[PDB]
């Protein structure tokens, strides 16, 4: 259990990168929701924030919590150097999927699937 | 071996900087351009009056395909599924089940046109010279279902143009 | 101040589209970030689900100017797994068809290079030379462009009678065309003034970059893959090398040109040499028997239904092949796990390396500069983002 | 083997037999091997194959005309290397490189026979035997097959 | 014999002797040398050493090479490392070809050749976007052939042929939307491989 | 073909060559587009004895690689050094 | 220098699969039966 | 009436196609015999099909290559840009419907599926009598357009 | 100069008059005289002058009505058959006047030109029959 | 030997035709069912057997090379004529 670090060498160097980039992420939504004229709010734009981060919550290894900031800092730069385009930011609310069923019954009248 | 494209010393003799400066203020090497169009407006040009006129092809092009008989009615096919098998596009789907006479036949045999590569590779692979790439290159259409063939519409491409798929076949199968 | 330039020209171009992000201060560009993937097929991950044959064709539509020409660099590799060798004939179809091929490139490297530096002309007159010898793509293959003709054991069919003819009677007349084109643009002082002391790259810098082809020797570096590492039979022809001063984008156009002529020597020499005989490995486990013979020998018909099924297996191993291709080294690493399909096939071409020296080679100049140091590389992206 | 023909003679052709409305013979395939016949006599215990003739003329078969209807009779497909004996019902319908294969059980009896479910775009094309030494060994009944 | 590719028995003898050479320089990092019967010398070497040897490689005076041909990596999922880097260079001074590889996992990070050959920097974002090994020290590392805000790297093995999503048109939003993939046609999956053994020069010990 | 005399002393001054004698324009010079059929040679292995396949099978003749060197005298370079090239006697100069 | 991780090793955050290709799925791992045809 | 309304419909379907002006978006292979449609042998000029011609100038878009997903919203972008009317001519298979291409994870199965589409020409290339073949049978839909007919009856 | 001219007014006169001439002029933007090599049962007329560089030495004049349609303005490629089809386009030097195609009892004798767009066009449909046949329940209420 | 069902729908020759409540059939309002009227099974029924002298003998589908592979057919029973398997041909020993 002697691995090569990427950036922390615990979770508590780890969970200090992430609280930066939550920084980033949550000043960053204002300036995206005016420079792509998104019809979405700031409060929605913060809440997709949060519930990111959330997802990911549970990690306990600080190499998967290096390498999911690298790639959210990343995911951060495409945003505000204006590279992603209006779907590209749109695509985190899939405004056009149809809610899918979550209890038993709905999913058994719709299909086979679990 | 190598040789320099651009390594060439000027003269630097009174004669050879005044023919320089005579290209500089007189624009010789502009005029001599000039005289190149010049030339190619007297020329008759290479344009050809299509549809009347037609760019050539050789035996072997590469076109819409088609589904051939023998000579007696009966399709070359006998459903061995070489052709779906070599696709590089997965363009061609057949199912098969025994005629009614007993006969190895097809019942699907399709090909999604927007997915063929126009490879040829179908052909090649067939033992029986049933599937095979015509001459027809003008079969554009205005919807995009129109290019998803079945075997009704591959039978009657074959049906349509086998005159000259014919004669295509015996020019070029000793190259085969 | 920061600006992105237009995906392509507002006349016909076959490069494809690029998104090149700009810091300019005044006329100055200070910085280039091209963003490719636009053209991004994922042709790497397809071949794995292909066999040696299928996946032939996914190399016509890589630099897709080049067509025959890539197929060569995919058949040497298979043909260095396989441990076969395509006969004689073949290779100098090969040889000849890898010429014209150069020729076609070359046209169009050069010709649209001139045409988005506002010299429409030349553009005209050297595709109907270009119309021409995809006629002979037409008449060996079917088709103009993806002729899908050279393949591992050699080449497809054999040359159909009279056309050896027709290209030597191109051949004839295609310098006095070229000359043309040079009247129109070598002594040109505005095209000098497109192109001379512009995109400057050191011999030293331009290996480190990883360029090839013309990229290096307009540098003045000696080499050239057909020279120093050949393959098939570029042994036994005669030919020059041309070789830059200055390493800037005048001397690349004059290299490309002269390349052209030293296609149209070559060429000369394959008419004038090919051997008869057979023009496929005649190994049946590899290369599939001849009709005739497959509809007669119970082996030849078992050999053709397996190559067109299965295809023939590859003896595991790992090798990476590379050509002299028109743009520079294309090559294959090509890796093999037994079966009859590639696990993996890792496409080098050349012009992904020359795109990522692009911010390298433009420092010192102007916007319009960009659009010359992108037309001296000669970039086509689907050989860029496969 | 070699990849080329040097039999520059006619081929032989035997007529074909009908043994019953399950396996297809096209006889001319056969090889000769002898496979049917000794899997006939040894597992399923029905001497009714046999060869007859003798050289190139030997012809496997029943000789008078007789069905080869046994609960095991199925399994000839199998053993038999070429396409000489082939299933009836299967016939033409499909190629092996095109099928996804399903490893199940088999619920006609309550002996459970390891198999293949073949499937081709969504259908179910036929079932194979799947081998199991503590079980079915690598047969299957005509019912589960 | 006309068919069957010629030895060359004199480079096979002479890339064995250059393998040999740098394994005897190299010892901290280098774990296999092999010579392919095509002839081609492949080193093996600890992923610590990419710098060091590489470096090597480029300005020791019996081996210059100093082109970069190409840089990728291949994913073999049954090995604990399963990323596997390929580095293949070049020396123009000896007409000769080398290649070098080394092998990652997930989550360590390989050093950033950039410092021994410019060309690596694209190379090594097509790896990372493609397989996502990361690079250390890369001086601008993201996404270079996939769409902004893709996700999963498409060349593993294990990331399916069509992905798992599909773009559209959508009037009632006026953008274009990303959904989950549904084919019209469901790609057909080929068992090709014979059950027969091809090659018994390569047969693995049971 | 059909230019009359003084358009082609027009062009000809004017592009500086003798462009009649090499017409970018195709005519009789071409193929015919009928041609006689083909009569194909055989390979080397269209024989009727002595050509066991296992005599002539390239596949197999492929081998593993050879371990050098596996972690289980004079300094060398990988080849000789590059010979250098020669100046062109065809035309060294353009 | 190294660290100590005493995780089990989990990447599923950071393949980009979706969760519903994670969780609800079930994965066979055997070894093909022999092909009975051959 | 009727009549007056059947010439002004002829005299302006006439106009519109004898002036294409064509937006190429030259993406990937298709593009080159594109190109050769330009070339001397086919000038699609002479038909009146400008050369050069700016996207807001544009009266048809010919789609010619692989439609990527990363390029697919700058491609709907230009088509929402171009002024009416506006045709959409798709060349080759990879635009009719993905082509070689079509199970790729980074590619648009037909360019349809972003824009509508008047014209597929089939084809990997179509030759470049293909794609003129197509164009001339655009001009021929423009022809049976019946615009101040259907407004008449309105 | 004066026998350009004279060919110029021999145009005129080779196809009919002037009625003509302006006819061809209009149709196909081409006043050039050729051989007539024949004519096919739709009505096109081929036409060769091997004095012509590659590809215009070989033209066709399109039918003003083929199956019902008035195609004195409206001409396309398709409506060429295949018989013809290979002599125009330089895959054979033989025309089917010369060399005519076998015949066979299946090939159209009526050839057809591209339909697209048309109440003929082709629409396309599974050839292939119902795979699973459900249960019909009893139509009596024995339950 | 096309027929039509009693919709009016055209059968194919591999039987298929939408049933009276198949939606699917409104593809074709306003169009056409496409269906190839010269049907393989019937044209076949029309050729003659061939009577020939031996107890075996070959098809290759006429033509030659351009045919199919070539197949020897047995004749000893009488009770049916043998029947090429790759075009149908029948032949009878006489
Ligand atoms: C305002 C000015 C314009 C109005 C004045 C009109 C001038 C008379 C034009 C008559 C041209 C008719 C030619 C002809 O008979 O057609 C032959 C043609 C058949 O001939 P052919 O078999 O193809 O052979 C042609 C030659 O072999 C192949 O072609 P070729 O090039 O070898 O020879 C064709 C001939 C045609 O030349 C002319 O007739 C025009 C000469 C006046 C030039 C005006 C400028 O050229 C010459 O003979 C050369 C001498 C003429 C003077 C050339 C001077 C060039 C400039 C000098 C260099 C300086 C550059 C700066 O028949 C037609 O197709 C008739 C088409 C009619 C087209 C319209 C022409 C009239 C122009 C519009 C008039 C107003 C309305
Ligand atoms: C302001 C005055 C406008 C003058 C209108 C000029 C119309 C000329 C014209 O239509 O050409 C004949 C056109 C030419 O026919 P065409 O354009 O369909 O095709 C000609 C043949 N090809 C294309 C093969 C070369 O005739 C017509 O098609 C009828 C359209 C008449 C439009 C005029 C409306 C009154
Ligand atoms: C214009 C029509 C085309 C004329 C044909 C072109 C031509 O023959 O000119 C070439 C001639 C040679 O010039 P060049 O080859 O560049 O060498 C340096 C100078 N001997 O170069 C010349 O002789 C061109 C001389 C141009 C004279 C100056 C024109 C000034 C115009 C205002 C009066
Ligand atoms: S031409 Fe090629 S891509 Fe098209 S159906 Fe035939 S094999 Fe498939
Ligand atoms: S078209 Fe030819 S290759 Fe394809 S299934 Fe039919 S007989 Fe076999
Ligand atoms: S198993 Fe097949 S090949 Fe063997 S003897 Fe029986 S029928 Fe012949
Ligand atoms: S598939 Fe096998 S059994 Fe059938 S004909 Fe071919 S070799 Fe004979
Ligand atoms: S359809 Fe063919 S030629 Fe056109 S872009 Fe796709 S692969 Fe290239
Ligand atoms: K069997
Ligand atoms: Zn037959």
């Amino acid at each position: 259990t002697s691995v090569k670090p990427i950036f922390s060498r615990d979770m508590n160097e780890a969970k200090r990168r992430v609280r930066e980039l939550y920084r980033a992420w949550y000043r960053e939504v204002p300036n995206t929701v005016h420079l792509f004229q998104l019809d979405i709010s700031v409060k929605q734009g913060r809440d997709k924030v949060r519930e990111m981060f959330k997802k990911n919550a549970h990690i306990t290894d600080p190499r998967v919590v290096d390498l999911l900031v690298i790639k959210g800092k990343m995911e951060l730069e495409e945003t505000i150097k204006v590279w992603k385009q209006r779907t590209h930011v749109m695509r985190f609310f899939h405004e056009t999927e149809a809610p899918r069923p979550k209890d038993f019954l709905s999913k058994f009248y719709v299909g086979h699937d679990p | 071996t190598y040789k320099y494209v651009n390594l060439r010393e000027p003269s630097m003799d009174m004669k050879s900087v005044t023919d320089r400066a005579a290209q500089t203020l007189l624009w010789t090497e502009l005029i001599r351009g000039l005289g190149m169009t010049l030339s190619y407006l007297f020329r008759e040009p290479a344009t050809i009056n299509y549809p009347f006129e037609k760019g050539p092809l050789s035996p072997r092009f590469r076109g819409e395909h088609a589904l051939r008989r023998y000579p007696s009615g009966e399709e070359r096919c006998i459903a061995c599924k070489l052709c779906e098998a070599v696709c590089p596009a997965q363009a061609i789907t057949i199912e098969a089940e025994p005629r009614a006479d007993g006969s190895r036949r097809t019942t699907r045999y399709d090909i999604d046109m927007t997915k063929c590569i126009y490879c040829g590779f179908c052909q090649e692979a067939c033992p029986v010279d049933a599937i095979v790439e015509g001459p027809n290159f003008e079969f554009s259409t205005e919807t995009h279902e129109e290019l998803l063939y079945n075997k009704e519409k591959l039978l009657n491409n074959g049906d349509k143009w086998e005159a000259e798929i014919a004669a295509n076949i015996q020019a070029d199968y000793l190259y085969r | 101040s920061n600006l992105t330039l237009n995906f392509g020209p507002q006349h016909p171009a076959a490069h494809g589209v690029l998104r090149l992000v700009m810091e300019l201060s005044g006329e100055m560009v200070r910085k280039c970030d091209p963003h490719i993937g636009l053209l991004h097929r994922g042709t790497e991950k397809l071949i794995e689900y292909k066999t040696y044959l299928q996946a032939l064709p996914y190399f016509d539509r890589l630099d897709y100017v080049s067509m025959m020409c890539n197929e060569q660099a995919y058949s040497l590799a298979v043909e260095k797994l396989l441990n076969i060798r395509p006969p004689p004939r073949a290779q100098w179809i090969r040889v000849l068809f890898g010429e014209i091929t150069r020729l076609l490139n070359h046209i169009m490297a050069v010709t649209t290079h001139a045409l988005d530096i506002g010299a429409m002309t030349p553009f005209f007159w050297m595709f109907e030379e270009r119309e021409k010898m995809f006629e002979f793509y037409e008449r060996v293959s079917g088709a103009r462009m993806h002729a899908a003709y050279v393949r591992p054991g050699g080449v497809h069919q054999d040359l159909p009678l009279g056309l050896m003819d027709d290209i030597y009677e191109f051949s004839k007349n295609f310098s006095l065309r070229i000359d043309e084109l040079e009247e129109m643009l070598t002594n040109n002082r505005i095209w000098r003034n497109r192109t001379v002391d512009i995109g400057i790259v050191t011999a030293e810098d331009a290996l480190n970059y990883g360029f090839s082809g013309v990229m290096l020797r307009g540098s003045g570096i000696q080499w050239d893959l057909r020279k120093t590492q050949p393959y098939d039979v570029y042994d036994q022809v005669e030919f020059d090398v041309p070789i830059g001063s200055r390493g800037d984008c005048y001397d690349r156009y004059l290299c490309r040109v002269e390349e052209m002529r030293q296609s149209i020597r070559i060429i000369s020499q394959c008419l004038n040499k090919m051997p008869p005989g057979e023009i496929k490995v005649d190994d049946a486990k590899v290369s599939p028997p001849k009709r005739a013979e497959m509809k007669t020998s119970m082996e030849s018909l078992i050999h053709h239904f397996k190559l067109y099924t299965e295809g023939y297996q590859v003896p595991p191993g790992a090798t990476y092949t590379a050509i002299e291709a028109p743009k520079g080294e294309f090559g294959v690493y090509l890796v093999s796990d037994g079966s009859s399909r590639p696990y993996r096939c890792k496409i080098k071409a050349p012009g992904f390396a020359h795109l990522a020296g692009l911010d390298k080679m433009s420092k010192g100049h102007m916007l319009a500069d960009v659009v010359a140091i992108i037309g001296t590389q000669d970039i086509v992206f689907g050989e860029v983002d496969r | 083997g070699s990849d080329r023909s040097r039999f520059l003679e006619g081929k032989r052709a035997v007529e074909d037999k009908n043994i019953g409305p399950l396996v297809k013979t096209i006889m001319t395939r056969c090889i000769q091997c002898t496979r049917c016949i000794r899997f006939a006599s040894e597992i399923a215990g029905v001497d009714d194959l046999g060869t007859t003739g003798r050289g190139n003329d030997m012809q496997v078969g029943t000789y008078i005309e007789k069905m080869f209807m046994s609960e095991l009779s199925g399994n000839i497909i199998d053993i038999c290397p070429v396409g000489a004996l082939t299933s009836k019902p299967y016939a033409f319908t499909a190629r092996p490189w095109e099928t996804r294969k399903t490893e199940s059980i088999d619920v006609m009896d309550a002996v459970g026979s390891n198999i293949v479910v073949s499937t081709r775009t969504g259908e179910v094309m036929r079932i194979l035997p799947r081998m199991h030494e503590d079980i079915n060994e690598e047969w299957i009944s005509d019912k589960t097959r | 014999r006309p068919t069957v590719r010629p030895r060359n028995d004199v480079a096979h003898k002479q890339l064995s002797a250059f393998g040999e050479y740098v394994a005897e320089i190299l010892p901290k990092y280098v774990q296999q040398v092999q010579v392919s019967c095509f002839n081609e010398l492949e080193i093996c070497i600890h992923p610590d050493g990419v710098i060091p040897v590489l470096t090597f490689l480029r300005d020791h005076s019996n081996a210059q090479f100093k082109s970069l041909a190409d840089l990728t990596a291949v994913d073999i999922p049954t090995r604990q490392n399963r990323f596997e880097i390929v580095y293949n260079l070049l020396s123009l001074r000896f007409n000769s070809r080398i290649r070098v590889k080394t092998y990652t996992d997930e989550l360590t990070p390989i050093e950033s050749s950039v410092p021994v050959y410019k060309a690596a920097n694209w190379y090594e974002r097509e790896i990372w976007d493609m397989f996502g090994v990361f690079f250390a020290n890369h001086p601008d590392l993201r996404r270079i052939l996939t769409d902004y805000g893709f996700e999963g790297h498409p060349f593993r093995k294990d990331f399916p042929l069509s992905g798992y999503v599909e773009l559209r048109y959508d009037d009632e939003v006026k953008r274009v939307v990303a959904e989950p993939v549904e084919l019209a046609q469901e790609f057909r999956k080929f068992d090709l491989n014979s059950p027969w053994e091809a090659f018994p020069a390569y047969r693995q010990p049971p | 073909a059909s230019a009359t005399r003084f358009i082609q002393w027009l062009r000809n001054w004017a592009s500086g060559r003798d462009l009649q004698a090499k017409l970018q324009l195709r005519y009789q010079e071409i193929s015919k587009r009928t041609q006689p059929p083909p009569k194909l040679p055989v390979g080397p292995s269209h024989k009727l004895s002595n050509n066991y396949y296992c005599t002539r099978d390239g596949r197999r003749e492929a081998m593993p690689p050879s371990i050098v060197m596996s972690s289980q005298k004079k300094a060398v370079s990988p080849a000789p050094p590059i010979k250098r090239w020669e100046l062109s006697q065809d035309e060294p100069y353009l | 220098q190294l660290i100590t991780v005493d995780e089990k090793l989990d990447i599923t955050t950071i393949t980009g699969v979706p969760e519903e290709h994670i969780k609800t799925r079930k994965a066979r791992i055997f070894v093909p039966a022999r092909n009975n045809m051959q | 009436g009727e009549y007056v309304v059947a010439k002004l419909d002829d005299l302006i379907n006439w106009a519109r196609r004898s002036s294409l002006w064509p937006m190429t978006f030259g993406l990937a292979c298709c593009a080159v015999e594109m190109m050769h449609m330009a070339a001397p042998r086919y000038d699609m000029d002479r038909f009146g099909v400008v050369f050069r011609a700016s996207p807001r100038q544009s009266d048809v878009m010919i789609v010619a290559g692989t439609l990527t997903n990363k390029m697919a919203p700058a491609l709907r972008k230009v088509y929402d840009q171009m002024p009416e009317p506006r045709y959409v001519v798709s060349m080759g298979s990879c635009a009719n419907g993905g082509g070689y291409y079509h199970y790729s994870y980074s590619v648009v199965r037909g360019c349809d599926r972003i824009v509508p589409v008047d014209i597929y020409v089939p084809g990997c290339p179509p030759t470049a009598e293909a794609l003129l073949y197509g164009i001339l049978q655009l001009q021929k839909k423009i022809k049976r357009e019946k615009r101040l007919r259907i407004w008449y009856r309105r | 100069l004066l026998q350009v001219l004279k060919r110029g007014l021999q145009q005129v006169s080779g196809h009919g008059g002037l009625r003509g001439y302006l006819r061809v002029l209009f149709r196909a933007n081409d006043v050039r005289v050729g051989t007539l090599v024949g004519e096919d049962k739709y009505g096109n007329k081929y036409y060769e002058d091997n004095k012509q560089f590659f590809g215009r030495h070989r033209w066709v004049i399109y039918t003003t009505e083929m199956n019902g349609k008035n195609t004195f303005w409206d001409v396309d490629g398709s409506m060429v058959p295949p018989e013809w089809h290979r002599w125009l386009h330089c895959m054979t030097d033989d025309p089917p006047t010369v060399k005519p195609p076998t015949a066979r009892k299946f090939i159209w004798t009526n050839h057809k030109f591209n339909l697209s767009g048309t109440p003929q066009q082709y629409v396309p449909y599974s050839t292939t029959r119902k795979k699973i046949q459900e249960w019909v329940p009893p139509s009596t209420p024995y339950k | 030997g096309v027929r039509t069902s009693p919709t009016g729908e055209k059968v194919t020759h591999t039987g298929q035709v939408y049933d009276d409540g198949d939606y699917r059939k409104v593809r074709f309002v306003g169009r056409q069912k496409e269906v190839n009227e010269n049907f393989a099974i019937d044209l076949i029924a029309e050729q003659p057997v061939s009577q020939v002298g031996s107890r075996v003998i070959s098809c290759d589908g006429g033509g030659g090379a351009l045919g199919h592979p070539r197949v020897y057919i047995n004749l000893d029973k009488e009770t049916k004529t043998g029947t090429c398997g790759y075009c149908g041909l029948q032949f009878r020993q006489q």
